[PDB]
């Protein structure tokens, strides 16, 4: 086969060991070419992790190791750390295609990290936005794990679903997740209610923050 | 240190062309070949081609059917990727990478930061940026600053916070597409403020697709 095949995903818990397979074919690994591996952390360029089947560049931890026999290669990761989450690609050269080839990428997930409750900060509309005849409430949600939350909005005590846009959570630098929710209102809605609230549910608890148009009066 | 630094994000209509650059530093430019590799959103790495930086010889992936050309300017230690007849499948981050020899082959040992090329017919628009604030300016309670970044196209924006000349920790949040097809996001200054003074902090919002940068350094009085 003139393509490299890797599993789409692998997972393990902190401190555990995982491996990522990559198989090729007669025209790449079978033609004598080595495998290289690249690590792509979220929102970053690929970085060389293993070259020439089993060699580590300077700085790469010895928890990463590689082997290859025939058309079968494998990247082993021992002592998994949350910092290891990302996409891992194998690479070789292929004679039938006359070019470099990459596997499809394996997403590594480190499950079972310590639970963390979200911090929630709610922002009212700015003076400038109101002068432009618009109003957006912004609910910023940080420092939570696992990376699933649900967000609910209320105007006074009534649930509001219209006008809500909520992001999918994204991992931040400290391995916890972040998300946001936006409630678009007219200036009349903002000014004519007693308050608005953002409620964030995570792992069996809900936390609620409230803002009111005359709070900083 | 070995470093490859690429040009910024670009937007192009279908059928247009794009030229991306990659400037090398920290080693002898002509001693190592340069490869280009792309990554369409959420997808796998795809080799584009190779240029010998000494003599200019090139090799390409058959997938591009003559639509890509690589070139080099040794006086500028720079390589260029020119991709023509752009289509929707060409929206991707384009990387350059240095080819390094070891005993039994070549590997890609150092990579540029990538340049996002977006193929779109929609107008490019710079963001509006609003200073937003949680808390008031009466209790021993934290004030939190953020910037709401809205109405821009395409993605993405880059945000940095300063106190004077000193960059400050921030919290980044995902971008989301609004019903009107423009994008919005927020950036929060990470540390709550105990003693707020005007003009001390600023948020700087870069949108390279519109060659624009906006800084907000005043949080006016609340309504
Ligand atoms: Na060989
Ligand atoms: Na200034």
């Amino acid at each position: 086969q003139s393509a490299l095949t890797q599993p789409p995903s692998v997972s393990g818990a902190p401190g555990q060991r995982v491996s990522i397979s990559c198989t090729g074919g007669s025209s790449n690994f079978g033609a004598g070419y080595d495998v290289h591996w690249y690590q792509q952390l979220p929102a970053t360029a690929p970085k060389l992790l293993i070259y020439g089947n089993n060699n580590r560049p300077s700085g790469v931890p010895d928890r990463f190791s590689g082997s290859k026999s025939g058309t079968s290669a494998s990247l082993a990761i021992t002592g998994l750390q949350a910092e290891d989450e990302g996409d891992y690609f194998c690479q070789s050269f292929d004679t039938s295609l006359s070019g470099w080839i990459f596997g499809g990428g394996t997403k590594l997930t480190v499950l079972g990290q310590p639970k963390a409750a979200p911090s929630v900060t709610l922002f009212p509309p700015s003076s400038e936005e109101l002068q432009a005849n618009k109003a957006t409430l912004v609910c910023l949600i940080s420092d939570f794990y696992p990376g699933a939350v649900t967000v609910a909005w209320k105007a006074d005590s009534s649930p509001v679903k219209a006008g809500v846009e909520t992001t999918t959570p994204s991992k931040q630098s400290n391995n916890k997740y972040a998300a946001s929710s936006y409630l678009s209102l007219t200036p009349e809605q903002w000014k004519s209610h007693r308050s608005y609230s953002c409620q964030v549910t995570h792992e069996g608890s809900t936390v609620e923050k409230t803002v009111a148009p005359t709070e900083c009066s | 240190q070995v470093q490859l630094v690429q040009s910024g994000a670009e937007v192009r209509n279908p059928g247009a062309s794009v030229k991306v650059s990659c400037k090398a530093s920290g080693y002898t430019f002509t001693s190592y070949a340069i490869h280009w590799v792309r990554q369409a959103p959420g997808h796998r790495l795809e080799w584009v081609g190779r240029i010998n930086t000494d003599n200019g010889n090139t090799k390409y992936s058959q997938k591009f059917h003559g639509r890509v050309a690589l070139s080099r300017d040794t006086s500028a230690s720079t390589t260029y990727m020119d991709l023509s007849s752009l289509n929707s499948e060409d929206t991707a981050v384009y990387y350059c990478a240095r080819a390094f020899y070891y005993s039994s082959g070549v590997m890609f040992d150092s990579w540029g930061q990538g340049a996002l090329v977006t193929v779109s017919s929609a107008p490019t628009k710079a963001p509006d940026v609003f200073p937003i604030i949680s808390g008031c300016r009466k209790d021993n309670s934290p004030v939190v600053l953020a910037c709401l970044i809205t109405g821009y196209h395409p993605t993405s924006v880059t945000v940095t916070w300063y106190m004077g000349t000193q960059s400050q920790p921030q919290r980044t949040f995902p971008e989301i597409q609004r019903r009107d097809s423009y994008y919005m996001t927020s950036s929060q200054l990470s540390t709550p403020l105990q003693q707020w003074r005007q003009g001390e902090y600023k948020c700087v919002v870069q949108h390279t697709a519109s060659k624009s940068k906006k800084e907000i350094f005043r949080w006016p009085e609340s309504p």
